[PDB]
RNA sequence: UCGGCUCGUGCGUCGAUGAAGAACGCAGCAGCUGCGAGAAUUAAUGUGAAUUGCAGGACACAUUGAUUUCGCACUUGCGGCCCCGGGCCGGGGCUACG
RNA sequence: GUGCCAGGUGGGGAGUUUGACUGGGGCGGUAC
RNA sequence: CGAAAGACUAACGAACCAUCUAGUAGCUGGUUCCCUCCGGGGCCGCUGCGGUGAGCCUUGAAGCCUAGGGCGCGGGCCCGGGUGGAGCCGCCGCAGGUGCAGAUCUUGGUGGUAGUAGCAAAUAUUCAAACGAGCUUUGAAGGCCGAGUGGAGAAGGGUUCCAUGUAACAGCAGUUGAACAUGGGUCAGUCGGUCCUGAGAGAUGGGCGAGCGCCGUUCGAAGGGACGGGCGAUGGCCUC
RNA sequence: AGCAUAUUAGUCAGCGGAGGAGAAGUGAACAGGGAAGAGCCCAGCGCCAAUCCCGCCCCGGCGGGGCGGGGACAUGUGGCGUACGGAAGGGGCCCAAGUCCUUCUGACGAGGCGCCCGUGGCGGUGGAGGCGGUAGGGCCCCGGAGUCGGGUUGCUUGGGAAUGCAGCCCAAAGCGGGUGGUAAACUCCAUCUAAGGCUAAUACCGGCACGAGACCGAUAGUCAACAAGUACCGUAAGGGAAAGUUGAAACUUUGAAGAGAGAGUUCAAGAGGCGUGAAACCGUUCGACCCGUCUUGAAACACGGACCAAGGAGUCUAACACGUGCGCGAGUCGGGGCUCGCACGAAAGCCCGUGGCGCAAUGAGCGCACGUGUUAGGACCCGAAAGAUGGUGAACUAUGCCUGGGC
């Protein structure tokens, strides 16, 4: 049983949650070096 | 753009058009020089003089 | 039993997201208070995108202009 | 000395314009002075480099060999030219960034904008000589 | 809506619906599945979309 | 040391034509940032041959020419009025208080 | 009944105080 | 709020949050260089500014290290050597956020303890083979749960679900995993929401209120809707 | 040095409303000197609806002209007139001169010509006047009422028999009324004209865009130099980090692998996804009690201290006193103004002596600087139990109610 907004919200978390593609790493004025990364039982959502 | 020229070229001359063919400015802007005959009657007896003192 | 058995019966949420603020501010006016200088500023006019002020202030450094183009080639 | 107001001279707003800079301020900034011949025969001291044939004269590839100019990599403030590069760990060749200040142009990638940004220069010149 | 979608392709593909069901992934997108008519070949239809 | 702090100068421009703020979405290949279904930007003007982490723009040589959501209610719940099109469906415009 | 002033009542409530010396302090005492 | 214990009010003899607030303290703690005199002097030291040194420096600045040579009562300093890679110092003045061993000091780092305490609640594992560089899987035994250690949901979680593949984490290990990586998966007229009002919440009228507002929920010109008839509905040109 | 009036303080917190300015028109005023400078309009009383708003035609602040209908308005619009009396600057593109000789280096230095420009002597580029820039140029009439005033109450002020404000009661006059800093009666004098309105030197910790500094230099300076109001914590109100630096320029073999041995780049990896790189800690090759502290008395069976690095505590402003140094000396001392423009210059120079202090007391030297001391301020640094204002919570628990389930 979910609403609409919570499974809207739920899935931009989702999209959130992947690694820096690689070529990033190879910009001209790169210091990122990995990515805010959120495990479900680590770390617990804003609801 | 070109029905909205066409839209201006339409309204132009209408007392009333449609709020988005009208100025936006600001609203504080979208919200002078008539004087009362008792003001110009001053202005005219009494106009500010051009002089020089030391003279 | 106040302790660790008690916080084991949480199951029904207080809070949930606000229409509004997006925070989990009905009141027409915006709930603010000078003794938290803090939170005023974590919340105020430049905090977010500013998507009209920035364009009025551009259009204010050339008169509010408008109805005219540039010089046509 | 500087007396104008409104500019800077302060050495952090300098270096973050600089280090900021759009583009098209790039192209001004990557100038190169063009070499005697060109010099005496358009009135012109430098010009910003194109994508020319020009010449290395500080560093280790200095030296009187005349290489077109490759690339204008402005992010980086470096251009490639076409002989000076260098080899890489696995036997392949990369270029190595020269920056405009240290090239003499010698031949100019000559069109009618081209033209016309010298003879203005010419102009402004000589009414600045008279 | 199941209406605008099953205009939506009878229009673009030029052909028949028989029903159409819908959901909303977990990722936020909308999948639907549109049944055709049985006069129509799916196969047939998705190499002429560019699919299979 | 592309950041602060302090002093000084000029200006001193938000919003129902819908702001500040929030949400969601948008790139050929997360964040920040920039944008709004015309979504990593359109037009115009100036400038002038780049953008760049990676192949991928015929760049007319007159190098026109690179660089949304936040009437009644807040569950996408339920309407009403007038038009338009397709045969109930879709589209447009309205419908807050003082 | 309401508005304003006046007198009473009012630990229901508010604020505050509850000395010093001293063969520990309190009690006694005053050598304050 | 309390069948009363000052009990409970998100781990209470007046909750928590921010501000007033760097609240006050006759009280505790700490308070940083040398020598001299009684009981001031520092060719001591740090940072910056005005002058000066035709000062020093990629033929190597600062910084750091050094059982090297020395100077000074000492605060300290000079030189040798090393490594380091870009600035720095002397003198005359000026200025200060200017010298630490303490403050149950603040922040950061590191020891002995110490390969130590410990990895002991819920009866229990064994044989063979397979993959593999090297507690997993399969088969066979022996066991356990027996108002379940079974099968399904609500709240909550939010992708943990499925497949494939494979340092940190799973306080031993792992060829395994709710871990990591890649990619998939949730289909409704009929199951729910959506509709009703329940305790209750809460607009309008009205009242109160300096005011944001809050009191009140029936205490005001509160109906916008009915098949039936004529002007005009004529519109399909009057069936409805 | 308690505390209640007082102070804190009309201050914090709370509520409402703006503008580019607003408002005004313990402890003050007036006079004096400056910055600026600007004045006016209704009602009323009079004379003459003479006034205002809302289809057709003609010319990006919706106006002007003509023509015709509707309304407002006599319960009063307009003209004359109100105390001094009245009427009869942005944007764009450009403009000087060495990459000369020798030489150092991995690559603006050094030695020469001092050569060249200079109205031009900050940044970038592997220590620069000789790429962007910079400097200076180009395209007869005549008065505002529940108002004054009075009483009382509460707050407020320096306002004292009551400065201002407000509630309640009383409640006006017209040679009247207010004020004349002690209540009152009588009486002269002075001064203004309340109860209507408009109106351009000053303020600015927010915003837009700039310039500058005897400031800080990554434990500092904003919390934030960096994907910072981010990560993360809390139901919520809220709380809130840490974190800058390679360089100049980015194949062979062992092993399952991490990881190594060679080789290679570079001035350098004794720079290897990181400048330098300390200490703590670790690997390898005869006299003599422990300091700090309070204490009459400490080695104490008194407290703090495991170790190391970095940070860390007598400051600034104002007042006063005395001492010292300097200038002038019965005097001494210049907020404002003038000096062409603001690199330095917010400097410096010059001048209006108002005024301050001093030169006279009694009664009801100046200015500048430095030091030391005593203060008021956070007040040498850290430290309460408390108090106040405004907000967030009944997801635990407490009790009442509604609708379910179970024994």
């Amino acid at each position: 049983h979910k609403t609409f907004r919570i499974k809207r919200f739920l899935a931009k978390k989702q999209k959130q949650n992947r690694p820096i593609p690689q070529w990033i790493r190879m910009k001209t004025g790169n210091k990122i070096r990995y990515n805010k990364r959120r495990h479900w039982r680590r770390t617990k959502l804003g609801l | 753009q070109t029905q909205k020229e066409n839209l201006r070229k339409f309204y132009k001359g209408k007392k009333y058009k449609p709020l988005d063919l009208r100025p936006k400015k600001t609203r504080a802007m979208r919200r002078e020089n008539l004087k009362t005959k008792k003001q110009q009657r001053k202005e005219r007896l009494y106009p500010l003089r051009k002089f020089a003192v030391k003279a | 039993t106040k302790g660790t058995s008690s916080f084991g019966k949480r199951r029904n949420k207080t809070h949930t997201l606000c229409r509004r603020c997006g925070s989990k501010c009905p009141a027409k006016r915006k709930r603010k208070y000078n003794w938290s200088a803090k939170a005023k500023r974590r919340n105020t006019t430049g905090t977010g995108r500013m998507r009209h002020l920035k364009i009025v202030y551009r259009r204010f450094r050339h008169g509010f202009r408008e109805g005219t183009t540039p010089k046509p080639k | 000395m500087k007396f104008n107001p409104f500019v800077t001279s302060d050495r952090s707003k300098n270096r973050k314009r600089h280090f900021n800079a759009p583009s098209h301020i790039r192209r001004k900034i990557m100038s190169s002075p063009l070499s005697k011949e060109l010099r005496q025969k358009y009135n012109v001291r430098s010009m910003p480099i194109r994508k020319d044939e020009v010449q290395v004269v500080r560093g280790h590839y200095k030296g009187q060999q005349i290489g077109k100019v490759v690339q204008v990599y402005r992010k980086k403030y470096v251009i490639y030219i076409e002989r000076v590069q260098r080899e890489k760990a696995n036997g392949t060749t990369v270029h190595v960034g020269i920056h405009p200040s240290k090239v003499v142009i010698t031949r100019l990638k000559l069109d009618k904008d081209r033209k016309k940004i010298l003879e203005r220069k010419a102009k402004s010149r000589q009414v600045g000589k008279e | 809506n199941k209406h605008q979608i099953k205009q939506a392709v009878k229009k673009l593909y030029d052909i028949d619906v028989a029903k159409v069901n819908t959901l909303i992934r977990p990722d936020g997108e909308k999948k639907a599945y549109v049944r055709l008519a049985p006069d129509y070949d799916a196969l047939d239809v998705a190499n002429k979309i560019g699919i299979i």
